[PDB]
């Protein structure tokens, strides 16, 4: 189960489905395993 | 192969580019790949159709599974 | 966005033609797979489940090496 | 290029014209099956003159239907028994008003109180037996235990008055079913009440009737003979039920808000 | 015009709003207080799709469309044109739907019988709202309803289903279809039985309840009876009807990631 | 409120009816019948007995040598091994042949044991139907029930042998599985451009949501007059009372129009087969006739043109 | 004629109690809007 | 032809009076229960 | 004109009180429940404008939350 | 206008008790589960809000589990 | 305080067998809901591999270790 | 009606009412030993 509320975003005309889901506890979990790793500074 | 990448297909990675962290992640084999899959334990008399199985990689369907 | 899709399915068999597969050689048996192929790479590898790997952070221009 | 066009014309699109013809011609044969009963319809004129018309399409031609058991034949459609005696008031003076009872409106056979006129020979078996009988002279039959036999009870009507006691089963030799409680009322009278207006409540031992009153259980129709009933006798009962629906209390027909 | 026995039947009373004022037929029709509501919402929902259809660009009537407004209007009002005429739309079909009902209750306690059949219309109503109340409500957003045209409700459909990438795996439309399908069989059959015993073989007489149980225990074994088979019908059309709302109330708010990966629940118990 | 009558409050039992009886030179039937106390709470109770001639003996032979062969297949899939057939068993499937054997009979496990299974319930269907037809008419009745049954075969031979003969292949046609029979139809939607747009599929559908709209309201009509004898179909067909009356009037007065307690099994009849038949025309035309429904569509002007505001680049012609 | 058996005594008693709790109702409605204009005025 | 429900009036009265009594402590709970969210969680 | 509404007392000589109280109670219960929502779905919502604090974020920037994510990144 | 409320005891000779006894408790149930949920569902969240403090995290940096997972790294 | 002194009357209206029985239904339910509800949450005790992780614990084993050290 | 006279609504009211009370004394106090272990507000 992937209880509400969710976010959507539509992409497309309205009123023809074309849109994108997500579940914000599921996402967390991508946004948790990014990790930009840090600069390295310019050499001489 | 990271140069070619990253000077010939920018239709795909347009200016972003790729670098090793983009796969390793900081480790030496990275987490997300693949190799032929030989299917499950059959007959030996009987081949591969290549489907109807839980089927992992393609989305827990019994779709073809590689 | 079906465009850059269409120049992604190219890139990756590039990747996997003339550099990944040709590594066979030189890995070890740990990195290969039952039917005795190396591992290699898929939308998965660098995507890993967001519309841009890293939600498009450019990485690669800091670095003339890539 | 994706969307050339080489022809017009194909095969799905007679084919979908075929169809359509195909329907539109069994709309046509149902609808005049439709009319072997209650035809030709009765049209009222501009000033009261009624007429026989018939509709669009017009009535079938009659078929027979041969009844077992020297049962007799039925042509429909063919002619129709007379109606009985109901009187009516119009309420508004034009074709499409609506009509009040005259009398005591329990007794009058009108609105949900009316009944149709049908033989006055009981439906019958496979093997030329009476259909629905009382369970002594069906002498094979038994209530399951588990289930709460109805022989007893009280059949308390609507206003939590007593109607009087069931004594008797009526149960369906041909499908093995309840179908009538039989029950005497408070004038010592025999009458019978369909088992699908009758909620029975074993711990309680009642029977509970919503459709009449409780003083409502003297006046319901009674049979010939108590070893059978006819389809004319099954109609009266049932109606004479179906009237309280709208007539026991003076407050049932007259718009809830 | 009335039917031979029309007559005796057609006395007042039996109404729930309104009273003697509203309480006559016009032709063979019974009219009523939602008899006039039905008509008036009727009239008012086809004038409005037809005009908005004359804003559009054709009058083809495969391809008229009217569509519900943006997911940035969320739970407001949009402007006519690009959304409010939907919402207008969409009140008069639930005041004409209800009114269909109620109505249906009062010729039923004019006539003295059972409330099954407005009874079981109350489960097509009940879907309808879920695809336009329920599941916007608890996504956030009335752009998530269907809009209005044949062929371009189908695109929506489509669409809806390709969103979580193969739609056969939802598991109340797989228990929907099933009723579904079954009810189609068993309306086949029970058409066929009673057509089958009072239409004989040439020259005999008609049949009996005893040959209708005979036919069926000699084929199959088991009869369920004349008046269960009925019920069974009841039965079958309004689980369909129920389970399809709940499986399209499942599909966003409950669940959006693919629908075959809910399945994994079953091979991974420990248990095996 | 009132009794609905939708279980039975109290039950009778009198000795097992055997049945009518049959022509003379006909077999006794088998089996004692027993009584179901909880199948009694919604209808009726009695089981069985069973008749067992010459074609349902033949069939119930071939549909268990089919039933074998499909499951030992499924089986052989997982290694032989049943715990793992629990686990994955809506995912387990027995495949058509490859399409590129065409017509031939393939090897046993490239593809002939689909087409045994396939032979095998294909003669089962037959015989049953030559039963359902023969013990309708020894009883004396129309054989109504024969023409809609013959309706439903003919659908199952269209998808499965008629239509892969026609387009060459045996591999055209489903698995007998339950993941994999669905994604053979999610398949040949996507194959033949959008089964939305196939008009057959469409009238198809509207007899199929019409069959259940028709037997909600028959169902809820005669169980709403029963108070009045209205279940007992035959009598109030040959002597009209007042239950049909009621029902009669009920619909007249609600839309217009209204059938006759015989007429109304003619809707049903026809309601349930057009739905088959048009399902059969919409499959016979895939792929033999129509390659693209929706470029049909198009060109038949049917379908819906979305704004567009921008313009894609098909990599192809470039 | 409709009508409701109430008497026309028994009509002013109940007539004289519903006036009373709907303007008993009205107060409280109003007090509900002044409370809220005070904490997020919206004209 | 007029609406009862059979009580009469001291039956009528009985009930009132406990009706009022019990729906005045359960609004009396509710204040509660509303004092202590305001001191944990204010929301206004 | 003040003598205009006298016999208005004699309304409920032809229409029902029982029924009308229940239409009436129905109705406010309804259109409460109708105007609570719209008015949460408009720029004057309550609960989620993050007054008089938000406290999600609030609990995402405690001292002891940071100091564990930060010893997860170490 | 203070014994305007006099005859109030009357209401109920005319509304049924039983009735109006079921009615308010089913109203106020599903009520209750009606805020609890929408209450929920908003910023002022008090079971997912990580206070006083984040348990799964909480777990993930004790030095039990740190220890292991270098040890297989 | 004596204002609440006919409600023994209360069960001279409502069934007490009725309402006993759907109070322990509706608690039993009321019960499997929150555990669910709690368990769905950042609350979660059976998970949160405290006081350890146990299938950590299990693959760092000595033995298994010098066991898979052994397959490659 | 439900058949009971005022006496037996009486007992029954009586052994209610202590159920009740034994019930939500339990309750409290699973209360207070989650608050000890895993306090969520
Ligand atoms: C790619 C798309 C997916 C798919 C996506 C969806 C989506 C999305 C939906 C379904 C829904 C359904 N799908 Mg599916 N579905 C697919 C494939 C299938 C297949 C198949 C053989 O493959 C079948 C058999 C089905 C069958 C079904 C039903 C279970 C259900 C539709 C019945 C219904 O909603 O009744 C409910 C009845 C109504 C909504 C009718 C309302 C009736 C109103 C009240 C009365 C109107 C009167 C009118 C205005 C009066 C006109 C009067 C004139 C005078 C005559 N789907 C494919 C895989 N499916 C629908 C559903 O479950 O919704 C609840 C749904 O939304
Ligand atoms: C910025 C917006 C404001 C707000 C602005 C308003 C305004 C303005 C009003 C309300 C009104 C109400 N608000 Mg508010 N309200 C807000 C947020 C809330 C929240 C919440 C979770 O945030 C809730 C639960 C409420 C709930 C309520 C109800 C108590 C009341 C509607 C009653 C009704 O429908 O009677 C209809 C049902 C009947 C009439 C049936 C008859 C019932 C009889 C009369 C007895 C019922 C008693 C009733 C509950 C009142 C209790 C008073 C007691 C003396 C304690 N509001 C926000 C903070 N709210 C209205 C009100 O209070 O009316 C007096 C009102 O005018
Ligand atoms: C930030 C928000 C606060 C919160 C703010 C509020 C507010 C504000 C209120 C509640 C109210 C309730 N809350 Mg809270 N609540 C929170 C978190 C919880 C959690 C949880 C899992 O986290 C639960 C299980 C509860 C559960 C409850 C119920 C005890 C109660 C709703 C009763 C009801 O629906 O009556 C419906 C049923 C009936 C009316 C039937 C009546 C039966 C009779 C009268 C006896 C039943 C007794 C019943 C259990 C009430 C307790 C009385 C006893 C002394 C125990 N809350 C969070 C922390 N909660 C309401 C309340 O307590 O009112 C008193 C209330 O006003
Ligand atoms: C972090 C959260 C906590 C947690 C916080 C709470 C809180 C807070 C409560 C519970 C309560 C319960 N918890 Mg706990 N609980 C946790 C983990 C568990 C686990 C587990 C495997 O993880 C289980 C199996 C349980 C199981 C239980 C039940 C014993 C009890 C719910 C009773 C019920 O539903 O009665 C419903 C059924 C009826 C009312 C029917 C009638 C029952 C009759 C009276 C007889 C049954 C006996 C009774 C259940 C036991 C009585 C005590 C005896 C003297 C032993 N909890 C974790 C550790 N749990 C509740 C409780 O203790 O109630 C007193 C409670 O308030
Ligand atoms: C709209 C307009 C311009 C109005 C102006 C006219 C004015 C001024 C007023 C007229 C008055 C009023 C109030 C009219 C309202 C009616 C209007 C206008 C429209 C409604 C018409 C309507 C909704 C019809 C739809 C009909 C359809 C498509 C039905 C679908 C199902 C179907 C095909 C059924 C056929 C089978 C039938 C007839 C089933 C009924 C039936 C069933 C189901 C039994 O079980 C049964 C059992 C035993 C005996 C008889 C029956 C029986 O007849
Ligand atoms: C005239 O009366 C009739 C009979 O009585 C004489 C019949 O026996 C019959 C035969 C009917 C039967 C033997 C019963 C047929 C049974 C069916 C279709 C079973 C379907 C019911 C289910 C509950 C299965 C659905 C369950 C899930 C989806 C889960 C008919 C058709 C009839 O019309
Ligand atoms: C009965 C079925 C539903 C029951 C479950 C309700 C529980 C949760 C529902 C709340 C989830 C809603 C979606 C949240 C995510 C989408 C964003 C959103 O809208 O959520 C909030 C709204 O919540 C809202 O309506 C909340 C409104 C809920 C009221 C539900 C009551 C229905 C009764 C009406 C009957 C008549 C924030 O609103 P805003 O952003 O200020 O609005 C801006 C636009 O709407 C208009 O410019
Ligand atoms: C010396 C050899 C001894 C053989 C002696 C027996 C004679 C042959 C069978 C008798 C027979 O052909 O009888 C028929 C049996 O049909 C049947 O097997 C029909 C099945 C025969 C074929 C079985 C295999 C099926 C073939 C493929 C499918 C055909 C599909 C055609 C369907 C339209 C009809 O059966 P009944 O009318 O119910 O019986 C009544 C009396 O005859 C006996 O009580
Ligand atoms: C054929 C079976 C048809 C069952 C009806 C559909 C129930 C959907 C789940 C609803 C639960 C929820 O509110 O949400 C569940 C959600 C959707 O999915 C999830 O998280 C589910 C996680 C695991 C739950 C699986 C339990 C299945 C039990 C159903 C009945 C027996 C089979
Ligand atoms: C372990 O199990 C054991 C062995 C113990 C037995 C248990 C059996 C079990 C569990 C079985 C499970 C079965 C399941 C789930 C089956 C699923 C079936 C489904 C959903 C099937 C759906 C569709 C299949 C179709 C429509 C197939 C149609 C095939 C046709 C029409 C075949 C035509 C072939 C013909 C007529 C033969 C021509 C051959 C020839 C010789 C003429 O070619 C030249
Ligand atoms: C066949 C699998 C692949 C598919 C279908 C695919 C698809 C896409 C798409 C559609 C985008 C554009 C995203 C957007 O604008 O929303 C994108 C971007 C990108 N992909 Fe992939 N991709 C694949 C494999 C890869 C691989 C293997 C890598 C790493 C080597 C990669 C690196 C990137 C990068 C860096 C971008 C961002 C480029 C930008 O900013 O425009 N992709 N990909
Ligand atoms: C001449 C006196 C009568 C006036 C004509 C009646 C007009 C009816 C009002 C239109 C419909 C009412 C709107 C809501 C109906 C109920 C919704 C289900
Ligand atoms: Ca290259
Ligand atoms: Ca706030
Ligand atoms: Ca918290
Ligand atoms: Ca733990
Ligand atoms: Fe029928
Ligand atoms: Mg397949």
């Amino acid at each position: 189960c992937d209880f509400p509320p969710q976010d959507v975003v539509q992409t497309g005309y309205r009123g023809l489905g074309m849109q994108q889901n997500y579940n914000p506890k599921l996402l967390q979990k991508v946004i948790d395993a990014t990790q930009v790793p840090d600069a390295i500074p310019a050499a001489t | 192969m990271t140069r070619d990448t990253n000077s010939n297909w920018t239709g795909h990675v347009a200016d972003t580019g790729v670098t090793c962290y983009t796969c390793h992640r900081g480790k030496p084999v990275p987490e997300h790949v693949w190799t032929t899959d030989p299917g499950p334990d059959i007959p030996s008399v009987f081949p591969s159709n290549g489907q109807n199985t839980i089927g992992y990689n393609v989305a827990y369907t019994a779709l073809p599974f590689d | 966005k079906r465009v850059p899709a269409w120049h992604a399915i190219r890139n990756v068999r590039d990747i996997n033609i003339q550099y990944v597969e040709p590594l066979g050689e030189v890995l070890p048996a740990s990195r290969k797979g039952p039917l005795g192929d190396p591992f290699k790479v898929n939308c998965l590898t660098c995507h890993q489940g967001a519309y841009k790997p890293l939600f498009g952070v450019p990485m690669a221009k800091d670095y003339p090496a890539l | 290029e994706f969307g050339y066009i080489t022809q017009y014309f194909d095969l799905a699109q007679v084919t979908l014209w075929a169809f359509w013809l195909s329907l539109l011609s069994v709309i046509f044969f149902n609808r005049r099956e439709d009319k072997r009963e209650g035809y030709p319809q009765e049209a009222v004129q501009i000033f009261g003159k009624t007429i026989l018309t018939e509709g669009f399409p017009f009535m079938p031609a009659p078929k027979t239907f041969k009844l077992p058991h020297n049962g007799g034949d039925v042509v429909k459609p063919g002619p129709e028994r007379p109606q009985y005696d109901f009187k009516l008031e119009q309420v508004d003076r034009f074709a499409g008003a609506a009509y009040r009872p005259v009398g005591n409106p329990m007794l009058a056979g009108v609105g949900p109180g009316a009944y149709a006129v049908r033989a006055n020979k009981p439906d019958l078996t496979n093997a030329g037996d009476p259909r629905i009988v009382p369970m002594r002279v069906a002498k094979h039959f038994a209530v399951v235990d588990k289930d709460p036999d109805p022989r007893g009870m009280t059949v308390i009507g609507a206003d939590g008055q007593v109607g009087g006691k069931v004594t008797e089963i009526w149960v369906d030799r041909a499908e093995p079913q309840v179908r009538y409680l039989e029950l005497e009322a408070g004038n010592k009278k025999k009458v019978l009440v369909p088992i699908a207006l009758c909620v029975i409540k074993g711990q309680k031992r009642e029977v509970k009737v919503r459709s009449i009153n409780g003083i409502h259980f003297n006046d319901v129709p009674t049979l010939s003979n108590y070893d059978q009933i006819t389809l004319a006798e099954e109609d009266k009962v049932s109606a004479y039920y179906g009237a309280g629906t709208l007539y026991a209390t003076p407050n049932r027909a007259e718009s809830v808000l | 015009a009335l039917l031979n026995f029309e007559k005796k039947y057609r006395v007042r009373g039996g109404t729930l709003v309104g009273g003697d004022l509203f309480d006559f037929w016009v032709g063979p029709f019974y009219v009523g207080f939602f008899g006039v509501s039905a008509v008036f919402f009727a009239t008012l929902g086809t004038m409005l799709i037809l005009f908005g259809a004359a804003i559009g660009p054709t009058l083809n009537i495969w391809q008229i469309s009217i569509a519900p407004p943006d997911l940035s209007v969320g739970l407001g009002f949009a402007p006519i044109r690009e959304g409010g005429l939907w919402q207008v739309i969409t009140i008069c079909a639930v005041g004409a739907f209800v009114s269909w009902a109620l109505r249906q209750v009062e010729i039923a306690r004019k006539l003295g019988m059972g409330l099954h059949v407005p009874f079981a219309f109350s489960f097509a109503i009940l879907a309808y709202l879920t695809l336009v109340f329920f599941r916007p409500v608890l996504l956030g957003a009335w752009g998530h309803a269907f809009p209005y045209g044949l062929f371009s409700h189908l695109d929506w459909v489509s669409n809806v289903g390709y969103q979580t990438l193969h739609f056969h795996y939802n598991p109340a439309h797989m228990l929907a279809i099933s009723f579904f399908f079954i009810n189609t069989l068993a309306l086949a059959m029970h058409g066929s039985l009673i057509l089958s015993v009072v239409n004989p073989q040439k020259g005999e007489e008609v049949k009996t309840a005893e040959h209708e149980n005979t036919v069926f225990r000699d084929i199959v074994g088991y009869s369920i009876g004349a008046l269960a088979i009925h019920r069974l019908g009841l039965f079958l059309a309004i689980n369909a009807a129920f389970w399809s709302a709940v499986c399209m109330i499942l599909t966003g708010p409950f669940w959006t990631r693919g629908w075959p990966e809910w399945w994994m629940w079953w091979p991974n118990l420990p248990i095996w | 409120p009132e009794y609905q009558n939708i279980f039975n409050k109290v039950q009778v039992r009198e000795p097992a009816y055997p049945g009518v009886e049959l022509p003379k030179g006909s077999l006794p039937r088998v089996g004692k019948p027993i009584f179901s106390y909880w199948l009694g709470k919604i209808g009726d109770a009695q089981i069985g007995p069973l008749y067992l001639g010459g074609w349902g003996i033949a069939s119930l032979i071939s549909g268990f040598i089919a039933l074998e062969v499909i499951g030992l297949n499924m089986l052989a899939s997982v290694g032989w091994d049943p715990r793992l057939f629990l686990k994955e068993f809506f995912w387990l499937g027995l495949e058509p042949p490859p399409p590129a054997y065409g017509l031939s009979i393939p090897p046993l496990a490239e593809g002939g044991w689909w087409l045994i299974a396939g032979l095998f319930l294909t003669m089962s269907l037959l015989l049953w139907w030559v039963r359902v037809y023969k013990r309708a008419k020894d009883l004396g009745m129309g054989t109504h029930l024969s023409w809609a049954f013959a309706v439903a075969i003919l659908f199952f031979l269209t998808l499965g042998f008629i239509r892969p003969v026609l387009m060459g292949s045996w591999g055209e046609a489903p698995p007998f599985g339950i993941f994999p029979h669905l994604d053979w139809t999610a398949a040949i939607s996507i194959r033949y451009g959008n089964f939305y747009y196939n008009p057959f599929h469409g009238l198809s559908i509207a007899f199929m949501y019409g069959s259940a709209v028709l037997f909600a309201m028959h169902g809820g009509t005669i169980l709403a007059v029963s108070r009045y004898g209205g279940d007992r179909e035959i009598d109030q067909i040959t002597d009209r009372g007042t239950a049909a009356e009621r029902a009669m009037l009920f619909w007249r007065w609600c839309m217009g129009f209204n059938a006759s307690m015989e007429s109304i099994h003619r809707w049903a009849w026809w309601f349930a087969v057009f739905c088959i038949i048009n399902s059969i025309l919409g499959i016979i035309l895939t792929g033999t006739v129509v390659d693209n429904w929706y470029l049909w569509a198009v060109k038949h002007g049917v379908a819906p043109s979305y704004p567009s505001e921008l313009t894609i680049d098909n990599p192809y012609l470039t | 004629k409709s009508t409701t058996g109430l008497t026309e005594a028994e009509s002013k008693e109940f007539h004289g109690i519903f006036m009373a709790s709907m303007t008993l109702w009205f107060g409280l409605v109003v007090l509900a809007h002044i409370l809220s204009w005070l904490y997020r005025p919206w004209l | 032809e007029k609406p009862s429900t059979g009580l009469t009036e001291s039956e009528a009265k009985e009930f009132h009076g406990l009706f009022m009594a019990s729906m005045t402590l359960w609004f009396g709970l509710v204040v509660l229960a509303h004092i202590l969210s305001w001191m944990y969680r204010p929301w206004l | 004109n003040a003598k205009s509404f006298d016999g208005m007392h004699k309304l409920w000589m032809i229409m029902n009180p029982v029924s009308t109280l229940w239409a009436i109670f129905i109705f406010q219960i309804f259109l409460g429940l109708l105007i609570h929502m719209v008015v949460l779905s408009s720029d004057l919502n309550w609960h989620d404008d993050q007054i008089p604090v938000g406290y999600q974020l609030q609990g995402e920037t405690l001292p002891v939350n940071l100091e564990m994510k930060a010893a997860l990144k170490d």
